[PDB]
């Protein structure tokens, strides 16, 4: 077993590979602290590296959000890929301004580099 | 016969 | 709203062209983003931009595809010379792209320049498709294959090379193996065969082989033996002799090849030798029998052993009775592509009309796309196949006769066509004739809504026709045009359509000089082509139609490697 110090102060107890699917844990090496993780995070990431998915990711954005930047921080290269797929099925088929709902962005174009840029992709890239 | 008909790629009018 | 790398890989699960450039429009950070790491670019229109605008922008792709000419270059509707030329394209890649891999052309003037160029700026090259493209010559290819380790993909369909020597092929080196799909099917010249052998048998991931038709009959056996994982497979000429061993050799090979999808080629076939191929034929989901030149009896008697035939290429030798034959056994029809054996003689030689084509419309529930020749046809009989496949996508009618009216009946096919546009959807691709009144036009502007590309000739009254087309279709991409009465008025009052569509292409119609030179005026950012062999158009008054406009929406602006006779209407 290793011990996981979520940035919450409580702690993790997993045994010896589920700790080390994470590259980022692996390579720190009493109980391994990680200030950028919240335990409700450090929780779900658990259970993804012990059961290893599909109703996992029957999660709501901001949590997704989190679990994303959290598979980055820990290097957890599968969970990254699926984290990523995950995001990327909410892009396609959508257009800017739905995406751009569908995920707090701002428009920092003006009017006039919007279309020469869309413009550009339809007349050329498409 | 007219020049490029019927459409098509063979050889001859 | 996270850094820099999570949004590239998350991009990297984003592949469609449509759904990069929606990505690189959420926000400045994006269009960086994406920009980087956009692997494929896809240039349908070569001089809709220039190199060094695609290669400054995305500067990491690792996959290129260019079309050059208009689609009418096949029915040689555009002089030589007219342009299409690759080797800029290849000069300024050649420096920026070190890592480019895959290479996809189309009607573009290729030379061996070009071939030797990448061959030698390329080193991690592993897919060359070239697609009804000419300028090279075996040289060219020579140094593909002597140079281009890595290669996977030579793929020559439907081009036209300069045929010097079959040597060339014996230019890869014995330490390639790395080839997937060799497509040698265009090439007159007969290559070395040991060194075929030699290639085909030390390239284990070798699924696609397409001959050259100077490989005999005798001596396909011995190539299949050596490849039998083949999944697409292309005869050479398909003669010999009729002989007892070289049928049963022939058939032993064939039935060897156990993942035989896509079977093809068949130059000269003779009857006595199709049967060696029937066990293979449980399993075919593609068949090209479109230079095979037997009789529907031979054909039908093959055609009764695909039942998962999805798409069939054959020539009108095969009948109504052998298409009825068709629609009886292959439920799982998509495509349907029937050529015309003798297309320049204007009897019918051969018992080919409407009826094959109803009888596959209500026979093949999933058949979606139809490509068809023949030298009648009748109002009626498009209704049916209307009513009988409202989910068909890519409809190609081509009446032999230039104005040919319904022949039971006598009048224009407008209703029969009106039908196919307002029942069928989903269709994106039309191409008519026969004879055709403005009204065709008409439904085609309110029904035809999904529609790309349209294909006409010979047809129309006046300017409404065109009008009513580029009014009511919606999403029109290629619209191309020859012998109508189609002029100033329809084009001039539609201008701003133009900027919404890839190239509006009209040769033999009624436009004016003069409105040529108007609508370069109006509309700076469409490049207005006048393609005209007469000499200067200032020489005639303006008032006089020319032969050939091509209007295409750019942003390289105007092209510098025009020749003599095509024009820009820019100043
Ligand atoms: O998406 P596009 O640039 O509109 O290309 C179309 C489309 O080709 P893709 O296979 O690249 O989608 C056609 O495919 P279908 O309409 O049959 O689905 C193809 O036609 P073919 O199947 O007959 O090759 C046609 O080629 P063409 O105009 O030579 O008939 C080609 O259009 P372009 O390459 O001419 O734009
Ligand atoms: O679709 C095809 O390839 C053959 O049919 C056509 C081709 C060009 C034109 Cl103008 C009209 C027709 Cl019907």
């Amino acid at each position: 077993k290793i011990v996981l110090k979520s940035s919450d102060g409580e702690s993790f107890e997993v045994e010896e590979a589920v700790a080390l699917e994470s590259q980022t844990i692996a390579h720190m090496v009493n109980g391994v602290p990680l200030p950028n993780v919240t335990s409700k995070i450090l929780a779900k990431v658990i259970e993804y590296c012990k059961r290893h998915d599909a109703d996992f990711m029957k999660i709501d954005q901001a949590t997704l959000f989190e679990l994303i930047l959290a598979a980055n921080y820990l290097n957890i290269k599968n969970l990254l890929d699926l984290t990523c797929q995950t995001v990327a099925d909410m892009i396609k088929g959508k257009t800017p301004e739905e995406i751009r709902t569908t995920f707090n962005i701002k428009n920092d174009f003006t009017p006039e580099e919007e279309e020469e840029v869309r413009r550009e992709n339809q007349w050329a890239f498409e | 016969q007219v020049v490029g008909w019927p459409p098509v790629r063979n050889y001859r009018k | 709203s996270f850094p820099e790398e999570v949004l590239e890989h998350v991009f990297s699960f984003i592949q469609l062209d449509k759904d990069r450039n929606s990505v690189s429009l959420v926000c400045k950070s994006w269009y960086e983003i994406e920009r980087w790491c956009r692997r494929k670019v896809f240039i349908g229109n070569c001089y809709a931009v220039s190199p060094a605008t695609v290669i400054r922008r995305f500067p990491k792709v690792r996959s290129v595809e260019l079309k050059g000419k208009p689609h009418f270059a096949d029915f040689n509707l555009v002089p030589d010379g007219w342009g299409g030329y690759v080797y800029p394209w290849i000069e300024a890649m050649s420096s920026s792209y070190t890592w480019l891999e895959e290479i996809r052309l189309k009607r573009m003037v290729v030379t061996d320049d070009c071939l030797e160029l990448i061959a030698k700026s390329f080193k991690n090259f592993k897919v060359l498709v070239l697609s009804s493209c000419e300028g090279f010559s075996t040289d060219g290819l020579a140094a593909i294959a002597a140079t281009c380790r890595n290669l996977k993909e030579l793929d020559l369909r439907e081009s036209d090379v300069d045929d010097v020597s079959g040597h060339w092929l014996s230019h890869f080196p014995d330490t390639y193996t790395s080839l997937v799909s060799l497509n040698i099917s265009c090439l007159a010249s007969e290559v070395s065969f040991s060194a075929l052998e030699r290639l085909v048998t030390r390239c284990p991931n070798l699924k696609s082989l397409k001959l050259n038709r100077a490989v005999p009959l005798e001596k396909l056996a011995t190539l299949l033996q050596r490849a039998p994982q083949l999944e697409e497979l292309g005869t050479g000429g398909y003669t010999a002799e009729v002989r007892p061993d070289v049928y049963s050799g022939l058939s032993v090979a064939l039935s060897g090849c156990k993942e035989l999808r896509c079977l093809s080629g068949f130059w000269d076939a003779v009857p006595a030798y199709l049967p060696a191929v029937y066990s293979v034929c449980s399993r075919l989901t593609t068949l090209n029998l479109s230079y095979a030149t037997v009789q529907s009896y031979d054909l039908v008697k093959l055609l009764c052993q695909c039942p998962k035939l999805q798409r069939l290429w054959v020539l009108d030798y095969i009948e109504d009775a052998g298409l009825e034959v068709l629609a009886s056994t292959c439920k799982d029809l998509r495509e349907l592509r029937v050529f015309p054996s003798e297309p320049f003689v204007m009897e019918p030689n051969v018992a080919l009309t409407e009826q094959g084509l109803v009888s596959v419309s209500m026979g093949c529930p999933k058949l979606e796309s139809v490509l068809y020749f023949c030298r009648q046809m009748t109002n009626a009989a498009l209704i049916t196949i209307a009513r009988n496949r409202p989910n068909m996508t890519r409809f190609r009618l081509c009446i032999i006769e230039p104005k040919a009216p319904d022949y039971l009946t006598l009048e224009p096919l407008d209703i029969g066509f009106g039908a196919i546009v307002e029942h069928c959807k989903d269709l994106r691709r039309l191409s008519l004739s026969g004879l055709l009144t403005d009204k065709v036009f008409e439904y085609i502007g309110t029904y035809a809504k999904k529609m790309e590309m349209l294909s006409v000739a010979f047809a129309g009254d006046s300017d409404l026709g065109m009008h009513h087309v580029l009014s009511g279709c919606d999403s029109l991409r290629k619209l191309e045009i020859r012998d109508c009465p189609f002029g100033d008025k329809a084009l001039l009052a539609n201008a701003s359509k133009l900027e919404t569509m890839r190239s509006l292409w009209m040769s033999s119609c009624s436009v004016s000089f003069g409105a040529c030179k108007l609508l370069g005026q109006k509309m700076p950012k469409l490049n207005v082509e006048v393609i005209d062999e007469r000499g200067a158009p200032d020489s005639r008054p303006e008032s006089c139609p020319v032969e050939r406009v091509f209007i295409y929406r750019t942003v390289a602006g105007p092209r510098f490697d025009m020749p003599g006779f095509v024009w820009n209407m820019d100043q």
